[PDB]
């Protein structure tokens, strides 16, 4: 969380937290009600935001989806749709955190090693979170969507 | 480390699940403590030295402690027994913070009290001057922000025994 | 480490001894079939990733040890874990060559069950794991190579139990 | 060996056997027979090999063998052959297992620190060496002579 | 003393004491009488040096004695005298051993960290010790004095 | 470490007392014997390679300890075992110069009878060489001098035990 963050910054310079870093904790609780009902909000529109990405994501990605492709197949399509629920899930612990560091310890650390050994093109796995972002954007206010799409953002990064 | 956030981040995130209701609540729930919690911070950090001085004088000086013999005797014992106590003072701060007593396990008490069996450090002396601490912080922040920095100063204790 | 070649010498060495009959006999047992060694090695090589692909696919996925609340959750825990059957695959493959297990006493084993069992890794699933990846070694190396690399294999699941 | 040889660098690169160390290996399993043979005639050599060698360095260090020398009386120069017997056994050794290393873990590694406590002039020794070659080469081959004199030349470069 | 100095360094590049070394430790040990002596007369006149020193401190710092001083108060101004004793006593042990090793580990390490939490005056302590060096000049040799007056300003300039 | 000097000043400070007669006549005492300490460390080092020669030649040597299989067999642990023996020596003749043994707790000792136990170094046949070194070391310093560096070699000794 920003709270976390803010702690480990200090504890590495031996020090108490800067007033900044006390202000914007505060500012943080302050608007913590609104990053709930973002949260909130994803959360009642999961099952449309997976179904609308996935679909945007075979239509720009064929390749996945054909004969070879890693979601070739019913089953395999499906599994693909989890891991963007997963996705999801982890996006809205980010926002109501402040901080990417609960998303990059479940969802990064040797994600490209497990993509890897599964045969799972990990562009597009990226692709797929880019598609959710558009689509939960669509569901928020300009600045709900500009703070959620940090989120996804990092994500599509850390997989590049 | 956790803090009361990712707290409840991790309990979700073992059972799959979305932030349900409970989840939002807990959340709500500090989150309406923040300001109190930064506004005990600020004044902690303001009065660091002089809360630590007051314990000192309370708890370990002019006994058999301070004098030839005793563990705080020399100026490096001193000092390093300060640092101590600055260390207590400066990871309780940033426990309640958090709402979460997980950095005093990681960063604070693995294999503190091994380290002191092994140099000599005494316990029952350090957990007075930890008391003292608690007592001396609990009359600058008032008795709400007072009590809940005890359960940071107490969680030290009860890891030092 | 020591193979099946320094084996028969450091035995002839410890008695101050040339090679005599017995230590003759036993290097042409290895000389015999030492190329069966070579080409099971080149098999696996080639293969090895798609070996432990294989193995997980049968033994671990869609299983409560890859969901929420698992000891493979988490994409940091899933690449350890077939980071750790990389290392069996290679290390097995190694004594293997070596006709001697050695290198698995010294490289694999020394502290592993005491790690796994401090961090909660699952021993059961892990050799339920390594049988997967012993017969489908087994499937590209042919029945004799996969016997003789299930020596290895079970040489580490024992030294995990 | 050159089993354990290939084994221990790819180990250090975290890689299995390049299929240029697995040749090398088929290789060496294909003529160990051979290997076997070279070690055998020098094994039932090796008091012509010590004694014709021993000639040879006295005639070429006589001082070693004179009053105030590491060899000087019956007693020091019967150890000296036996040192030099110590060194043929040991390249019988490396013979088989196609690489230095027993020779190496036995009597190389700390051999300086060891001829030096003793008093030892280890020119004189390396010239002993050199001298069992010479007289093994009399016994084998030209192609044998070349392989066994391999290791009689990496004792005599690892003492200079 | 010098003499461990001597062996710690020796030791930490492996090796015997360099002649440089063992000289160092025959001059040291050489004029061992005299240093004892100069321990003696600090030691004997301790109650004049610490009592006279105070005394010229109080003179010159006022403002340490008066209220609101760390040393306001008979208790007060006994510890003050107390700290003073020990700085005369840690400077007999750095005289007998020839250098500032046993003050240092005693007395100096830390000492900014102690008198900072007390609210001590450290400028002031400094002080008092340059006091007692001046008093117990007066008891010595100009030679004596000499030797004496380094362990004191080595404390003064340890304090600064 | 502590020398017979620092050793005096600690037993006085932990006390809180100035150096009295008895703390001055040990100091005297030390003093008295420098250039003696001085004297026998010159010649120690400068045979310091012979001292270990001729303590090797009559308590190693010619025996089942240098013969194949034994713990002096391999040029690598004939080395080892009179690189230890060279430390040895070295260090006595640091806790004959300090007139203090504590050098050889924190340098030599700490772990050494464990890290014999773990290589199976035969801690009877190392006792024998150290009394060889004192028995060698003693007939090139004098008698007073030779009892002085055998306290250190017998320090040794019995923490090997
Ligand atoms: C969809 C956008 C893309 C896919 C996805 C795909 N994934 C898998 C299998 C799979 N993925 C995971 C994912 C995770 N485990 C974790 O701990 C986390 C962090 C929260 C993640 C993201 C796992 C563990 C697995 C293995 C199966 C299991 O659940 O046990 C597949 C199936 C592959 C197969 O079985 O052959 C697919 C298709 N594929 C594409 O091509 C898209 C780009
Ligand atoms: C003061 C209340 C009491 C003492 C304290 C005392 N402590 C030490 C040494 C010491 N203390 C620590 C503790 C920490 N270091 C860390 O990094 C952390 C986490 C932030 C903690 C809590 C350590 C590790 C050490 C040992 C290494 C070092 O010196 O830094 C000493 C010094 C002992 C010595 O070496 O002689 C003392 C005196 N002593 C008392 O008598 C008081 C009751
Ligand atoms: C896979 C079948 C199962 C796992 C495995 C799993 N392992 C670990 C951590 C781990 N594993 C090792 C093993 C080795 N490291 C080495 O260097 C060697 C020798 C070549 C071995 C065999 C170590 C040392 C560690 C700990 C340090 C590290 O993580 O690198 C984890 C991670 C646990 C954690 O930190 O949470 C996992 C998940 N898990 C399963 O569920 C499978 C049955
Ligand atoms: C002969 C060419 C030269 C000598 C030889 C010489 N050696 C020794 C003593 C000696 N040599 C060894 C050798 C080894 N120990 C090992 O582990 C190995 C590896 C297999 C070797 C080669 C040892 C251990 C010893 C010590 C005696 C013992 O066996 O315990 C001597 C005797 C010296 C003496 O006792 O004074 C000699 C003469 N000397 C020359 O001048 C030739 C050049
Ligand atoms: C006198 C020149 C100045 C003072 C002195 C003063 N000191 C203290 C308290 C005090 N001082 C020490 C000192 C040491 N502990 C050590 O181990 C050593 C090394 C040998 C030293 C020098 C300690 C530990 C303490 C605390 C009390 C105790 O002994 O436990 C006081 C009392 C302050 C107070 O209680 O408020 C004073 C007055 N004051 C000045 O202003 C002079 C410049
Ligand atoms: C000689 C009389 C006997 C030996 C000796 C022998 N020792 C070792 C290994 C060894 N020795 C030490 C000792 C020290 N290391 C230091 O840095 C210090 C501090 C000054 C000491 C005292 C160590 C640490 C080790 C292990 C690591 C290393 O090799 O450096 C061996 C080698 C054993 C082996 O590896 O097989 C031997 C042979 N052996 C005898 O038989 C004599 C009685």
């Amino acid at each position: 969380s920003i709270v976390t963050k803010s702690i480990v910054n200090a504890d590495a310079e031996a020090r108490y937290l800067s007033p900044g870093e006390l202000d914007r904790i505060k500012s943080f609780v302050s608007g913590g009600a609104q990053r709930l009902r973002i949260a909130q909000v994803l959360t009642d529109n999961r099952e449309r935001i997976v179904k609308q990405a996935g679909d945007q994501l075979f239509q720009k990605r064929p390749d996945v989806v054909s004969p070879g492709g890693n979601a070739y197949g019913q089953e395999m399509t499906a599994t693909c749709l989890r891991d963007l629920d997963y996705y999801l899930r982890l996006v809205t612990y980010g926002i109501v955190a402040g901080d990417v560091t609960p998303i990059e310890e479940i969802g990064i650390v040797g994600v490209r090693e497990m993509y890897k050994s599964l045969g799972t093109p990990i562009d597009a796995v990226a692709g797929g979170v880019a598609a959710m972002k558009s689509v939960a954007a669509g569901l928020l206010s300009a600045e709900d969507a500009g703070e959620a799409g940090a989120y996804f953002d990092y994500v599509v990064g850390a997989m590049q | 480390m956790q803090d009361a956030i990712t707290s409840v981040i991790n309990s979700s995130d073992v059972q799959g699940k979305y932030l349900d209701n409970a989840a939002l609540e807990k959340l709500k729930g500090y989150f309406a403590t923040g300001e109190l919690r930064v506004r005990a911070a600020t004044t902690i950090s303001a009065n660091a030295a002089a809360i630590v001085k007051e314990a000192v004088a309370k708890s370990l000086l002019y006994s058999d402690i301070t004098r030839p013999g005793g563990n705080m005797y020399t100026t490096r014992r001193y000092a390093a027994c300060i640092r101590d106590l600055d260390y207590y003072l400066r990871y309780a701060t940033y426990a309640m913070l958090a709402g979460d007593p997980s950095i005093l396990d990681e960063r604070v008490l693995n294999g503190l009290k091994e380290t002191y069996n092994s140099l000599g450090v005494p316990v029952g002396a350090t957990v007075q001057a930890i008391q003292a601490i608690k007592e001396v912080t609990a009359s600058l922040v008032g008795p709400d922000a007072g009590k809940e920095m005890g359960v940071y100063f107490d969680y030290i204790c009860s890891g030092l025994s």
